[PDB]
């Protein structure tokens, strides 16, 4: 005798996003960081 | 490859898709001399296993232009923007080489109604298929087809005259529809010479389109199982009625009935019974342009509403497996639901799909608690229940076509049916099983055995003209009483008889515990009607 | 090019639309010296494809400018907040070339409301849109234009000043403006001395403009289909005398006036049983009394305008069951001019929670979508069930289903002229509020046919018979009273089947 | 690992699915040339606990072939997107390298009907297991075998001849089906021989081969725990005892004392119950010689306190069929649906027994014989009265009720 519907909801899905290039690590593996206090970096010749 | 003559069916449905996709490529210079530019592609529909999924195979080849493939789901990928442009790199792929086609097959899964769905990426790839059919000016000479088998499920703005010009509806084949089919999936097939395709197109009803194409397949591998025991092989239609017996259920497979038969001889006493129950069903089956000649349509419901015993609900048992149409049964209130909802939809989805394996023969046993709707709410019978019958009376005649549809209702109580079921176009056929008398208890006792020896020498019409006033299966007890006595004479030490030699003997002690089952007081409500 | 002549009709809103496009382009010193200009947006709503979509087509030819296109999805691409980037260079594009014309179409992925997303980049591009709108302020800048159906699903931060405040209505062409249509799309085609553009307009009610080109291509396809004579394949050219035409005559339009199928009611459609007014035969009065009340308010909608009054709409039908009353609903299916829509009782009802009282909501507006149309409810007593008493009985909220029907038959607004059709067999069950001429003007009662009735009952299912010799029907009719109509169906068919059972004997 | 012999213990649906897929392979010649190709999918379904997850395994050793395996709803993960292509990475993976073997797990979960669900992903993920079954050419090399106990609940466009055709059913093996499944499980177990193996046959009937394995194994802790070496029969009629079969675990009823002996004087009605349920199952040969349909069960009435309760409880505990007790109008609901299900999953349950008893007490409140003629009550309840009218002898076949 008795009668109920139902509740909705549930499944929902999600997107993603890439991050920044192809280039940008290309040129992020080419720069400096710095010198911590005081260092040297090269000073060098060769072949007389 | 396929072509167009391996297709068979619609050919009526076949014209319409061949003047769209071939008609102005093959033959372009009748649109801009009269008329208008020539309209884009057809959305294909209609019921799974029918070649909507093969038509599409066949324009691939014969037409000659460039085809590109589309699957529903296979246009999606987890990135934000990707799952629209792979989907607008393709069909500006096609533009590349004009012209070209391009399948969307099952359009039902990336295109639903906008307004049912909330907060995720398939609002935006339906949105992205507005903008790439009728955009600005991205519309040249490409013409894009779909098929599916949901069309309600689709929005109504990807049927307008830009993207979607017509429903083209594969539907469900006739004779001389369904014959041509079985002659294209039988022509590379090694046949032999008495095989007769005419008469294996009439009893199949339900066989569509690949039913029919399991029926060649699984009478070849029956073939192949009795070869078992180089060498050619074929069939002899002995094996495609080996096959004919479980092949159809396509649509109709969630309500199979297996498998107890009576073959139409274990029945006695209804002599007019089983003649009115048989031409009500195969007039309309065997010769059906007797009544188109007519112009008249046939008689379909039949109702059962006899005294408890007499033999009404195994009766559709015997039509069950006699006649050729599709059987549905259903055992009681088997389709009620709480959810205010699915059970009222359970008639809904049980008519059509037997009006889609049309012809086919239904069955609706012990009415009684189905049509109670003219009282409610009965204190304790509980409200809302007269919808479930509302919803049967639009089933049986409604707004709908003739699809051949013979409803069998089986019932002890006659009085408890609504009287709006009880009326021509929905249950015309009145018929009132008695009780059997002398005459035709002689034929109901050698009819229910059938398979025991008897003692020859014995007569049966001593307990015909005896035991009066007692039902069909009232006299199935006796005799399952007689044999409950010669098995108890059998299973002692045998160390006694090596024979089934029931005697009179057992059946002494069988009319003993006897007993009547229908009052002569309930007997009476029966009686009171004589219409 | 499209030109100024391409649309058809709209002429009441194309004079909105010219104002705020070429105006301010053709005399920008006409704004100065009165204050500020004031549209800078604008949005199309309504069915999608009315003359939305060709409208900023057609500005983009009429009205010279730098003018560019906004797709839907299609600034979204794998990188991080150029989604949001993009469409600000491109509106950036529009003003280094300025002055130009911006056209942003289908803003339901672009800019849906704030409230249904959740925590994903598309609730920043909504944002994205409503900062650019109103931050660029220079002088002699762009207008949008946004042409996209479902205007409630926006969200109402996007019409607060200057973002939009001059949304527009392209209204369904209901008289005289699909004729307006008609004269347009077959301005191109070159059509024979037979069709009269009146009567093609007259006839039918309700279209939407784009299934008017729908019924103009079917038209011209069974004009070559029926002078389709292939003799030569390999040259494929049909000439049969010279290089000529064939066109369109008015039997062509006949037959695609037949399978019209709008987009409005295209997953509402009918089975086409045919019909022609005479298989019922018992009914005189109450058949030519249904037939005027609804044809007048749609055929000469005239004098309801001269007198002022509203027009009669809503019938009921009750009766004992198996004499006519929803087969007259199947006369009314392929004879009337409007169109059809057919409920086979608790057919819309569903199993969710608000989805019951949703599908009797769209029907009504799929009705309303289709000028003037007539719609069918069979079996009220599944629906009624007479408002009282629930005890939970009812359960799932069985009487508040019935309260969404209290309002939209009276109607919160203007009537378009839609027709209700109530069949039962039951006037008890039914709530009395339903029985009240706002709904339902008249109860008409179908009785039981008498002996002159019945008489022309007979007359009517035997039309397509071939008859013996033949036999009196006024001795069956003296014989068979206190019948109903569906019971002298069953008398045909017993004689029927006995004459199909004798003819199988005769043979062999 | 498992294979053909470790299978046996089915006979008429074991060489439906052998030959589907090892005769295209060990003699191709035959198809070519004939003008039909094999059938390419299988979908075997029946009750749970009888070898549809094995029956995989083990045609998946004999072959010789190249196997694989997919699970339910691991391939189910939240992407836009993947919840399809990692079923399209499972099937291209399978295309190369001809033949093919391809087993899918759990269909009635994921894959569900398209019109009867409300999720987004459940339209995509039906629709791409519809096109890589049959695409655009598809279906060259690939075999897909399925496994599920609801076939009821997958979609009806799934069951089509390209892609789920010629499915088998793998019922409850009793008319010695039971018994070739003793003869795999033990042979690999020591036991010592004092007793026949034949008698337990016939001892319980509603065990489907799992419920077997679980009977060899309480016998093994039962024989390890009094020994704190073989098997002996103390520890199988241990494990008779407590049987519970899966399909009737809902309800149970082996709580009661020793009968037979607690009743008296009604000798001719305790030989009547005799008569009537150990006949069939004793000596079911001397019905088909007869060929006649054995005779139904007793009802009881008469005066309160004369038995008919303890004649209920006699045979319970002494007849080796199956026994379900209904305390008297137990499955009574309050939903509207329910109460016609309830009725019916006790006759589905004992239709799977083959044979069992049922027990209904107290038949007035059950019955309510016509609520038409009730209007004093006002019941009106004839649903429950309908559906038990239609359950016993009804419109399907008899399986010893
Ligand atoms: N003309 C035809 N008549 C009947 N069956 C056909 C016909 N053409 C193809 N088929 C069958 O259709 C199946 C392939 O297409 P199908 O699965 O019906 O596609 P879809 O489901 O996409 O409509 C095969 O079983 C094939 O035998
Ligand atoms: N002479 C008979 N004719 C038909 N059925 C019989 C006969 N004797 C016994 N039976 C069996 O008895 C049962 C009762 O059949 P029927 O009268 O249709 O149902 P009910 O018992 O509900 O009235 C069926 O199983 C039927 O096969
Ligand atoms: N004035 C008009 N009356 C009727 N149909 C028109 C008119 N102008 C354009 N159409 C039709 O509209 C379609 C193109 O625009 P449409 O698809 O309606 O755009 P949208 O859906 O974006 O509103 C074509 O079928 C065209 O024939
Ligand atoms: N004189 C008649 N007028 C109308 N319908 C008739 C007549 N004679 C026979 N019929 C047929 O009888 C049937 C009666 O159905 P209908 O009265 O609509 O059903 P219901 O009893 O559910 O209201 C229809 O198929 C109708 O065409
Ligand atoms: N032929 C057989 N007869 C009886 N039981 C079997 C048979 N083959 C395997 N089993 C049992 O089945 C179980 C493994 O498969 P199962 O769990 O039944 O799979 P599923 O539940 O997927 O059908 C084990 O308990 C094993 O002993
Ligand atoms: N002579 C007897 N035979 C059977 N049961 C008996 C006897 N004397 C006492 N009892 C017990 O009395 C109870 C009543 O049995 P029964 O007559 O079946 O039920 P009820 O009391 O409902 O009529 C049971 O527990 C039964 O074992
Ligand atoms: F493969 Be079809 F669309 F059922
Ligand atoms: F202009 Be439409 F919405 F593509
Ligand atoms: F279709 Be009627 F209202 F019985
Ligand atoms: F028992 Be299931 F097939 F894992």
């Amino acid at each position: 005798q008795i009668f109920v519907k139902t509740l909705t909801g549930k499944t929902i899905t999600l997107e993603v996003e890439s991050s920044d290039t192809i280039d940008n690590v290309k040129s992020k593996i080419q720069d400096k960081e710095g010198i911590p206090p005081d260092q040297q970096r090269l000073i060098f010749a060769g072949k007389q | 490859e396929v072509g167009y003559d391996d297709i068979g069916g619609c050919r009526k449905q076949m014209a319409q898709i061949r003047e769209m996709v071939e008609l102005p490529l093959r033959h372009p210079q009748l649109f801009k001399a009269i008329g208008i530019k020539p309209p884009r592609g057809v959305l294909m529909y209609g019921p799974p296993g029918t070649g909507k999924t093969l038509m599409a195979r066949a324009v691939a080849n014969e037409t000659g232009a460039f085809f590109f493939l589309i699957n529903g789901p296979e246009v999606m990928s987890k990135m934000a923007g990707e799952s629209e442009s792979n989907l607008r790199k393709a069909f500006e792929e096609a533009e590349k080489n004009a012209p070209a086609i391009i399948f969307i097959d099952e359009i039902d899964s990336i295109a639903p109604k906008r307004d049912k769905t909330n907060g995720e990426v398939e609002r935006r790839v339906v949105s992205q298929l507005l903008t790439l059919m009728d955009g600005m000016k991205a519309r040249s000479n490409v013409v894009v087809i779909a098929a599916t088998n949901r069309p309600n499920s689709i929005d109504p703005a990807l049927r307008r005259f830009g993207r979607f010009d017509r429903e083209v509806d594969i539907g469900i084949p006739d004779a001389t529809g369904r014959l041509e089919v079985l002659r294209i999936h039988t022509k590379n097939m090694k046949l032999a010479d008495d095989v007769d395709l005419e008469a294996l197109a009439a009893e199949t009803h339900g066989y569509v389109g690949a039913d029919i194409a399991s029926l060649c397949s699984e009478a070849a591998m029956q073939q192949i199982r009795e070869k078992m025991d180089l060498d050619s092989l074929g069939v002899t239609m002995d094996n495609f009625r080996f096959a004919l017996g479980n092949s159809n259920p396509s649509a109709l497979r969630e309500t199979v009935v297996e498998s107890v038969n009576v073959t139409w001889d274990d029945v006695g006493g209804l002599d007019e019974i089983k003649e009115e129950l048989k031409e009500t069903v195969e007039y309309p089956v065997l010769h059906p342009d007797q009544y188109t000649k007519f112009g008249l349509s046939p008689s379909k419901g039949v109702l059962f509403y006899g005294p408890p015993g007499t033999g009404k609900t195994l009766l559709a048992k015997a039509v069950a497996t006699e006649v050729s149409a599709n059987f549905i049964s259903v055992k009681g209130p088997e389709l009620l639901s709480m959810w205010y909802g699915e059970s009222e939809s359970n008639i809904r989805d049980i008519f059509d799909k037997a009006r889609a394996a049309a012809p086919t023969v239904v069955f609706l046993d012990e009415l009684d608690s189905i049509a109670k709707a003219r009282g409610g709410s009965l204190g304790d019978a509980g409200g809302a229940s007269d919808r479930v019958v509302n919803q049967l009376l639009t089933e049986m005649d409604g707004m709908n076509a003739k699809k051949n549809v013979f409803v069998i209702g089986a019932t002890n109580r006659p009085d408890q049916i609504d009287p709006a079921i009880l009326r021509p176009g929905r249950l015309d056929q009145l018929i009132y099983v008695p009780l059997p008398d002398e005459n035709a208890r002689l034929s109901i006792l050698n009819a229910q055995l059938r398979k025991t020896p008897l003692e020859p020498g014995l007569e049966l019409t001593a307990i015909a003209k005896a035991t009066q006033g007692f039902s069909g299966a009232d006299l199935l007890y006796i005799v399952q009483r007689a044999a409950k006595y010669a098995i108890k004479d059998s299973i002692e030490a045998h160390r006694v008889d090596p024979v089934p030699y029931i005697t009179k003997e057992h059946f002494a002690e069988a009319m003993k515990t006897a007993k009547r089952s229908v009052s002569d007081a309930e007997l009476r409500r029966y009686e009171a009607y004589s219409q | 090019e499209v030109g100024y002549d391409d649309i058809g009709g709209c002429r009441k809103q194309m004079a909105q639309i010219r104002e705020m496009v070429e105006l301010p382009l053709r005399h920008p010193q006409l704004f100065k010296a009165i204050g500020i200009k004031p549209p800078r947006g604008v949005l199309m709503y309504g069915p999608p494809g009315t003359g939305k979509t060709l409208m900023a087509r057609a500005v983009a030819n009429e009205t010279g400018a730098f003018f560019f296109l906004i797709n839907g999805p299609e600034v979204m691409s794998k990188m991080a907040g150029e989604s949001e980037s993009n469409l600000r260079k491109a509106f950036e594009e529009a003003e280094k070339n300025a002055p130009a014309i911006i056209f942003i179409d289908e803003i339901d992925s672009i800019a849906p409301k704030r409230d249904k997303t959740n925590g994903e980049v598309e609730r920043r591009v909504v944002s994205q849109l409503l900062t650019l709108m109103d931050g660029m302020k220079a002088r002699s800048n762009v207008v949008v234009i946004a042409a996209t159906n479902r205007p409630n699903s926006i969200d109402p931060a996007l019409r607060r000043f200057g973002r939009f405040d001059r949304e527009v209505d392209i209204g369904i062409p209901d008289a005289t403006g699909r004729l307006e249509v008609l004269r347009i799309h077959t301005k191109n085609m070159k059509l024979a001395d037979d069709v009269d553009l009146e009567a093609l307009a007259a006839e039918t009610h309700g279209y939407v403009g784009a299934d008017i080109a729908s019924l103009c291509s079917e038209a011209a396809m069974q004009q070559i289909r029926e002078k389709m004579d292939l003799i030569d394949l390999d040259e494929d050219e049909i000439d049969a005398e010279v290089l000529d035409s064939l066109g369109v005559t008015m039997d062509n339009f006949r037959f695609a006036l037949g399978n019209s199928n709008p987009s409005a009611l295209r997953e509402t459609v009918v089975e086409s049983v045919n019909v022609t007014w005479d298989d019922v035969g018992g009914l005189d009065e109450i058949k030519e009394e249904l037939k005027e009340t609804v044809e007048y308010p749609v055929l000469h909608p005239d004098q309801y305008t001269k007198f002022g009054l509203s027009p009669s709409k809503g019938v009921l039908f009750y009766g004992p069951p198996g004499t006519g009353k929803t087969l007259l609903a199947k006369a009314v299916a392929t004879e009337v001019s409007a169109n059809f829509i057919s409920v086979k009782g608790p057919e819309l009802l569903s199993m969710w929670y608000g989805e019951s009282e949703s599908n009797i909501r769209d029907i009504f507006d799929k009705a309303r979508a289709a000028a003037p149309t007539v719609v069918f409810l069979d079996e009220l007593d599944s629906i009624a069930k007479a408002r009282g008493g629930s005890l939970g009985d009812a359960g799932g909220a069985s009487d508040r289903v019935v309260n969404q029907l209290l309002t939209e038959m009276d109607g919160m607004n203007a009537k378009k002229n839609v027709f209700v059709i109530g069949a039962t067999n039951r006037p008890d069950q039914i709530d009395p509020a339903i029985l009240r001429p706002g709904r339902l003007d008249q109860l008409i009662y179908v009785p039981l046919p008498d002996e002159n009735a019945r008489l022309s009952i007979l007359n009517a299912q035997l039309r397509k018979t071939p008859l013996e010799p033949g036999l009196e029907l006024t001795a069956i009719a003296k014989a068979t009273q206190g019948f109903s109509g569906a019971d002298l169906l069953y008398i045909v068919q017993r004689a029927a089947k006995y004459a199909i059972k004798d003819s199988i004997e005769a043979h062999r």
